[PDB]
């Protein structure tokens, strides 16, 4: 997963060892991770065509 | 450590128990009411302190990385023990 | 005049003295913070606020630095951000992994600002930092080791409070804050604390682990415990009140607000009505239905009529039900509603508005000269007035002084005996505190309504009108400043006033009624002893203290929680509190049980839903629908020729308060009283430890 | 005909209202004086017009509008309410 | 577990049960917290 | 200001066709009746109708007046078409729903409601 | 192009029930800051939220019952005039709240210090 | 190299920018505003009675064969005059591209059908219809499509309940399903999330 | 890593790992948890209700991943059918009784696939 715990969470001996990553574990398992304002469209080759999603 | 209230209804460890006149009781009837037997606070009452020759102290839970994130305790204060609040677990420095 | 900086190259005029924090917050950017707080004084030692200007080499602590002409701020520049990512980075090395143990938990700024402006991994690879625990008293819980040294507490407690038994002991990365002594830390106003605590150093210790604050609900309602009419926000979870707040308003509140407000909450949990009773054959209460109790209450109303009826309203009734319960006994021809607390009638009385009312609103106070306080003890009456003439005193020197006991306020003020002679001589023009307020530009006099609840409180009131007087005749004519106050400490008191209800229970003394209605009446004013025998009483309310044990029928209502009403605070102001929750069990809103025994006695009322009372209230007193709305019309001189003609003898009596210490404080109205968190405090405070 | 109360509603500011508010601050302390018993609330609107109303026995009110008064007609008006015609 | 048998606690089940759904021995649920509101309990002594 | 309009530029033409919609109604409860084997009359679909078309009465709106003519079309070709069933016919009667108490003792009485 | 001279009005169209058109009224105001943080970030838009209505315990489980469609339901506006003309076009009844801006405050470090003033702080 | 951190691709946004100024160009009368989104996506916004004609050269059109209609929704916005955005995505086979049409409609405004340039329009514009409440003018069978018979309201508008206002249960007495008012024996409890610290300052809207 | 059912872990003394902190709660898609607490006797931060409605969890164990102190755990056992409706409406004392019931396998099971973690 991408190496950063403001979208990703931390392993799991890091949120218990590293304040940051508690903190940072605790953020995204309550609130979430904000994402920035926009509208996409984005579609992939499912099994049964094209799967979208806006 | 399981208690019976007045009318013969176990009290569960939250002091849960219906009362003489609430009708609510009768969902027992002729099946069982769930009550879990292990009281936790008795059995981390009947845990000892642990006693450690230093002013602050470190608590994880036990396991390491199976337990509890990691906190300190501050063991300053000889009227009573410092108790990691994630466990339950007292520690105490040394007297006499 | 204005001079021009830049943020981030965006053009903004300021003032001169104005800091970098607050142009950035001027062109709408809120610069990282954990020290500096508005209302407190500038510390600027926890260093999250540091900032780059576009040619200095070296940051600058943003909540202490005044801008330069033609300075440009980059709040968003790799320096800013890196300097933010150390801060952060050093107060979550020394910080404690308590966040899921925390109640601070998802309304942190430590979190909040570690995930908008730290990093989110750590290098700390050392042991960390254990302190001991202090206990400063029994509503303030202190887990010391997550204080990040910010001496927010600190500062607050000193300049706010008065009260400097907070600071600093030991120094380096063993600094820690406490009193260094076992000392609760006691007064009116220690939630603030509380809530000024950016960690969970500082927490509410009745509110500890019930809740989180993504599950609260928020209803922004005002505050009854007081006349003050503070403006909370009530946090509900699955329909139960779990926490009071303050709610922002620089005119009553300015974010703060009293312990009583704060942590008597609790109360309405606890000896509430929620059926209505009747008695029995052997005299005992016991349950009953509303149809039953409504007829029952309205043959005795049917039965009797004129000056037979009496009604005492307590302190936590609202507008809709005064109004309400005044047009029902005005069906009958009765008339003998009062309220329980005494306001002179001789004169103007309750005529004008601008006679009972606290002319000098509350935020007029910071800008008075002169203050004399008369008969009161503001530190418990009203906190929050207390708390603006101690800002006033700090900021501008405010000339404080008290005729009367001695009573701890926390700033200094000039002590002027303790008899109402001082009061003559003061209007005659012996003593040199006349001068004084004649000198000033701008003087204010507040008598307490609590010091008219004496034998002579007309003569008081006639004393205090006539040393406006003097002020006026002295100083000049012209200008919008008003100088006669009242400051009243019961909620209902001036609604009550404004739509026409007699002040005192004297009426009721005269003639003794044969039906009585106790609308939350709980204070023991008229007791059977007073009322003849067999007397009817109905005690509509939503505790039962006084009035439901002495009653013969009780109705259940509304408290302010839960019920959608009106309150007039000391200064004339309306505000309306909103449903937080329901009432419990069969208790119904206070207005719709005068209405319903209105219709099944048979005089049914025009009013059917809340729009249509309000509409009432209107058509009685239109500031009572008139709500943020504190401007009135000023007839002191009508007022001062009406108190004229008529005069009695002082009572060589010492002005004592009602309230000398805080345990007097916390146990004043039902739901105090009612409350388990109070009696805590009553118990700490006299028993200390 | 038994009167109870009388409510004085007048607007602080709006033109209309002039004649009401000279009569309170020069003709109010002479009628208080002769009615001692008598509740004569003043109050405050904001845009309505100013309003005379007079509780009688047993919650009878009449409004009567003042609008554009002077001292004199408000006196008068005032006047016919007590003494009944 | 004959050859590698679990940890042993105190708080573990000694015998274990099956689905006991259908019988008396059937779990039933409640609400375990206490009640939150305390009403008034009036006098028990006369009045007047 | 002008606005560009559904249908029926003024009110006299969103009236006609309320009428003919009426009449579309009017002319299809014997239908309904008989093949949703309803246990209601046919003069009780009628003041149905009547009742569901009287409750919009108050519209002064051409717009709206057209909106709701197109959904009373869609909800005739349902009932037409046999789409609906037994089901939500009756479920335009209410048949289940207690009778809800409207006096303000009654009111009082029952619960906290407005 | 047609010219209505009315006002715009949606409830027959909108598909809620009467009780919750008649006997609704919406509260249009800012949030209050919540005091337990410093941040001014959830205070820059306007909110629409109803009134609160009856809330029970289930009897089975103790969980809280609702009867009340609009509990949950709050809108964001950019604007008073917009939040007014929506609850106007829907036919709610509605309360407006001004929004309130803290009042600007003249600060100084230097007056910590001060040679003649009360302003002088007896502790850092 | 920044391994957590998308690529950014000039080429197809340089490209993408001179489409939009040459369909802009090109159709002046419709055309109010073109956008290019930094991750290289190109919106077109329109007067909403231009729908048929920019549909109809955006696929016709030899420099512009959107052929297919990937999707077709609609966004509520109560904030604004005209509630509903309406969103057309199409996708150029022939050029390997997408593009996004956006216009706007209130309650009472009909927006044209484009059954008549895609003929996907057909579900696309019901599905609009049953969860919005938008009106298209020429469509050759406009009903609900997802709600029950005679449902009424639109669910997808935001102020509509999300549990809605009716429930379903079996009734003994009648022998048949009924409809009667929402109840719940839980209620959904509502969270606030959002935390009073602003996260990205790229997007701070002036104090106005 | 098999879920299955629900189940209230402790510590090896005997202490309930769960502190109260409703993490689970906050993140459980479905809304399946209700949580209450209040301090304990010994002040202890614990709950008091507990509720996982199973007929309204959809078994996606984010429960257990935002859990700090490994206190609710999804077990192994997925035969566990009821015959009425309410057997599925699972309180605090029948998760713990879950808890003693299954330790053994869901302490194996964690110790196995907890370096993954
Ligand atoms: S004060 Fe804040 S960062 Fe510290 S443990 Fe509590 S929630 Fe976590
Ligand atoms: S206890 Fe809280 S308010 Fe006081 S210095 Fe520490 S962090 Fe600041
Ligand atoms: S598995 Fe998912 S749906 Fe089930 S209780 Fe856990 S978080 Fe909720
Ligand atoms: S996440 Fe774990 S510790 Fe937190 S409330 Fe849930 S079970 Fe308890
Ligand atoms: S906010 Fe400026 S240094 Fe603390
Ligand atoms: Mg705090
Ligand atoms: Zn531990």
């Amino acid at each position: 997963k991408v190496d950063d715990a403001k979208v990703s969470p931390p392993k799991r001996a890091e949120m218990k060892t590293s304040m940051e990553s508690l903190i940072h574990h605790f953020k995204l398992y309550t609130e979430g991770y904000q994402v920035p304002p926009g509208a996409t469209y984005t579609a992939i080759e499912a099994p049964k065509g094209e799967f979208g999603v806006y | 450590g399981v208690r019976t209230s007045p009318t013969g209804e176990k009290v569960t460890h939250t002091g849960q128990a219906y009362d003489d006149g609430d009708y609510r009781r009768v969902r027992f009837s002729d099946r069982q009411k769930e009550v879990n037997e292990n009281f936790a606070i008795d059995l981390i009452a009947e845990q000892p302190v642990s006693e450690v020759g230093s002013r602050v102290i470190s608590c994880d839970g036990g396991g390491g990385a199976l337990g509890h994130p990691r906190v300190y305790i501050n063991l300053d204060k000889e009227t009573k023990t410092g108790t990691c609040g994630y466990c339950g677990l007292q520690f105490r420095q040394p007297h006499h | 005049n204005l001079i021009e900086v830049f943020v981030d190259g965006q053009s903004v005029m300021v003032e001169p003295g104005t800091t970098v924090l607050q142009a950035c917050e001027k062109v709408g950017m809120q610069i990282p913070r954990f020290c500096y707080h508005e209302r407190l004084s500038v510390a600027g030692n926890c260093r999250m606020c540091l900032v780059e200007i576009e040619k200095a080499p070296k940051v600058v602590a943003a909540c202490a630095m005044p801008v330069m002409k033609g300075w440009n701020i980059l709040t968003n520049s790799e320096k800013s951000k890196k300097a933010r990512e150390g801060v952060m980075e050093f107060l979550l090395a020394n910080h404690p992994l308590d966040c899921p143990i925390c109640d601070q938990g998802g309304e942190c700024d430590l979190q909040d600002q570690s995930m908008m402006f730290g990093s989110d991994r750590s290098r700390f690879l050392e042991g960390k930092r254990a302190v001991e625990d202090k206990n400063i008293g029994p509503l303030v819980k202190t887990i010391m080791t997550r204080c990040i040294q910010c001496t927010r507490c600190i500062r607050f407690a000193s300049e706010i409070a008065g009260v400097d038994d907070l600071g600093t002991t030991g120094r380096g990365n063993d600094m820690q804050v406490g009193t260094y002594i076992e000392k609760m830390f006691m007064s009116e106003l220690s939630g603030n604390i509380i809530d000024i605590c950016p960690v969970g150093a500082l927490t509410s210790k009745p509110y500890a682990f019930t809740a989180r604050p993504w599950e609260t609900r928020k209803t922004e309602s005002i505050d009854v415990m007081d006349a003050v009419g503070s403006n909370i926000v009530v946090s509900t979870r699955t329909g139960e009140v779990m926490r009071i707040l303050p709610r922002m308003h620089e005119d009553i509140n300015e974010e703060w607000i009293s312990d009583k407000t704060r942590f008597a909450y609790d109360g309405l949990k606890r000896q509430r009505l929620t059926q209505p009773m009747i008695r029995n054959e052997k005299g005992l209460l016991t349950y009953t239905t509303w149809e039953d109790a409504l007829s029952r209450v309205a043959g005795m109303l049917q039965s009797f009529q004129g000056n037979d009826v009496a009604a005492i309203a307590g302190g936590l009734v609202d507008a809709e039900a005064l109004v309400a319960l005044k047009d029902l006994l005005n069906r009958v021809d009765s008339d003998s509603l009062c309220t329980e607390e005494v306001f002179p009638t001789a004169g103007a009385g309750t005529d004008l508005r601008s006679n009972y009312l606290l002319n000098t609103t509350i935020a007029g106070v910071e800008e008075a000269d002169v203050i004399l306080l008369v008969g009161t003890n503001p530190r418990f009456e009203a906190p929050l007035f207390n708390a603006r003439i101690r800002k006033s005193w700090l900021h501008n020197d405010l000339k404080v002084a008290l005729i009367g006991s001695p009573v701890d306020l926390t700033y200094r003020y000039d002590h002027l005996g303790d008899s109402p002679k001082i009061l003559q001589d003061i209007a005659s023009g012996n003593h040199p505190f006349s001068q004084i307020l004649k000198e000033a530009k701008k003087p204010m006099v507040v008598l307490g309504s609590s010091a008219l609840q004496r034998s002579d409180g007309t003569a008081i009131l006639a004393a205090v009108s006539n040393i406006a007087q003097n002020i006026r005749l002295s100083s000049g004519v012209t200008g919008d400043w008003k100088v006669m106050n009242i400051l009243h400490r019961i909620a209902s008191q001036v609604a009550a006033l404004d739509l026409g209800y007699k002040p005192g229970v004297e009426a009721i003394r005269k003639n003794p009624p044969k039906v009585l209605f106790l609308l939350g009446a709980d204070g023991g004013c008229i007791t059977r002893q007073d009322l003849p025998k067999d007397c009817f009483i109905i005690y509509q309310g939503h505790h039962g203290d006084v009035g439901a044990p002495m009653a013969d029928v009780i109705l259940p209502g509304a408290a302010y929680t839960e019920k959608s009403a009106t309150y007039v605070n000391t200064e004339g102001r309306a505000q309306q509190t909103k449903v937080a929750v329901t009432p419990p069990g069969l208790a119904r809103e206070d207005w719709k049980i005068i209405r319903a025994l209105s219709e099944i006695a048979g005089m049914t009322l025009p009013y059917d839903t809340l729009d249509q009372v309000r509409s009432r209230l209107e058509e009685v007193s239109p500031n009572l629908v008139r709500y943020d709305d504190v401007e009135g019309a000023n007839y002191f001189q009508q007022a001062n020729e009406l108190s004229k003609l008529v005069n009695q003898q002082l009572l060589a009596d010492p002005l004592v308060p009602p309230q000398l210490t805080i345990k007097d404080f916390y146990m004043t109205d039902s739901i105090s009283r009612a409350s388990q968190t109070m009696a805590k405090c009553v118990k700490a405070v006299t028993e200390g430890i | 005909l038994g009167l109870r109360e009388i409510r004085i509603h007048l607007c602080q500011r709006s033109p209309g209202s002039q004649g009401v508010r000279d009569f309170i601050e020069k003709r109010y302390v002479e009628l208080k004086k002769a009615n001692p018993d008598l509740p004569i609330l003043i109050r405050e609107c904001s845009d309505v017009q100013p309003k005379l109303w007079a509780r009688y026995a047993f919650g009878q009110e009449k409004n009567v509008s003042l609008n554009n008064f002077s001292a004199d007609q408000v006196t008068r008006t005032l006047e016919n309410v007590l003494s009944g015609k | 577990p004959t050859t590698k048998p679990p940890t042993a606690r105190k708080y573990i089940w000694t015998n274990h049960k099956f689905n006991v759904s259908g019988t008396p021995q059937q779990y039933v649920p409640y609400s375990t917290t206490r009640k939150k509101i305390q009403e008034w309990v009036p006098p028990s002594t006369p009045y007047k | 200001t002008s606005v560009k309009p559904i249908f029926s530029r003024d009110m006299n033409e969103a009236k006609r066709r309320v009428r003919e919609l009426y009449r579309a109604w009017y002319r299809e409860v014997p239908n309904t009746v008989h093949l949703f084997q309803l246990d209601i009359s046919v003069k009780q679909g009628r003041d149905k109708v009547r009742e569901m078309f009287m409750k919009n009465a108050h519209v002064t709106d051409p717009r709206v007046v057209d909106l709701l003519v197109i959904k009373g079309k869609m909800e005739l070709e349902e009932t037409i078409n046999v789409w609906k069933q037994r089901t939500h016919i009756m479920r335009f009667f209410h048949e289940t729903e207690a009778p809800r108490p409207t006096d303000f003792l009654s009111k009082f009485y029952v619960g906290h409601d407005p | 192009l047609i010219a209505v001279d009315e006002k715009l009005d949606i409830t027959t169209l909108t598909g809620v029930p009467e009780e919750h058109i008649k006997t609704r009224k919406v509260r249009i105001f800012v949030p209050a800051r919540n005091n337990m943080q410093s941040g001014v970030n959830n205070t820059k838009k306007w909110k629409m939220e109803f009134d609160t209505r009856e809330r029970w315990e289930n009897p089975l489980m103790g969980w809280s019952s609702t009867a009340d469609p609009l509990s949950n339901l709050v809108l964001t506006f950019s604007t008073k005039e917009d939040a007014v003309a929506f609850a106007e076009k829907n036919g709610w009844s509605f309360d407006v709240e001004e929004r309130k801006v803290p009042k600007p405050k003249s600060k100084s470090y230097g007056a910590n210090f001060s040679w003649n003033k009360r302003t002088r702080v007896s502790t850092k | 190299t920044r391994p957590t951190i998308r690529p950014r691709n000039d080429v197809v946004h340089k490209q993408l920018s001179a489409f939009g100024q040459y369909v802009a160009e090109i159709l002046p009368k419709y055309v109010q505003q073109v956008q290019v989104s930094c991750f290289n996506e190109l919106e077109i916004f329109i007067h909403p009675d231009g729908v048929i004609p920019v549909l109809t050269f955006l696929r016709d059109h030899t420099n512009a064969q959107f052929k297919s209609l990937a999707d077709l929704t609609a966004v509520d916005v109560p904030t604004r005059q005209n509630r509903f955005e309406i969103v057309y995505n199409l996708l150029s086979l022939r050029f390997n591209s997408r593009i996004r049409v956006k216009t706007y409609t209130d309650e009472l405004t009909p927006i044209e059908s484009s059954v008549t340039v895609y003929k996907a329009a057909n579900w696309y514009e019901r599905e609009i219809w049953d969860m919005f409440g938008v009106f298209f003018a020429n469509h050759p069978d406009l009903r609900r499509i997802l709600t029950d018979y005679g449902f009424e309201g639109h669910p997808f508008r935001k102020d509509f309940p999300l549990s809605g206002y009716v429930e379903l249960r079996y009734d003994d007495e009648v022998k048949r399903v009924v409809a009667e008012p929402v109840e719940l024996a839980q209620e959904f409890r509502k969270f606030d999330l959002n935390s009073p610290w602003e996260a990205f300052p790229a997007y701070r809207q002036p104090p106005e | 890593r098999f879920r299955g059912e629900h189940a209230l872990r402790r510590y090896p003394s005997g202490e309930e790992r769960c502190i109260a902190c409703k993490l689970c709660e906050a993140v459980c898609p479905a809304q399946a948890i209700t949580i209450e607490a209040e301090p304990r006797a010994d002040g202890s931060r614990r709950t008091t209700r507990y509720d996982i409605d199973m007929t309204k969890c959809i078994y996606c164990g984010f429960c257990q991943e935002a859990c700090p102190v490994d206190a609710i755990v999804e077990g192994p056992n997925f035969e566990f059918s009821t015959e009425t409706h309410e057997e599925l409406l699972y309180n605090k004392e029948k998760l713990l009784n879950n808890g003693d019931k299954w330790e053994a396998e869901i302490a194996a099971n964690i110790q196995a696939d907890y370096l993954y973690r």
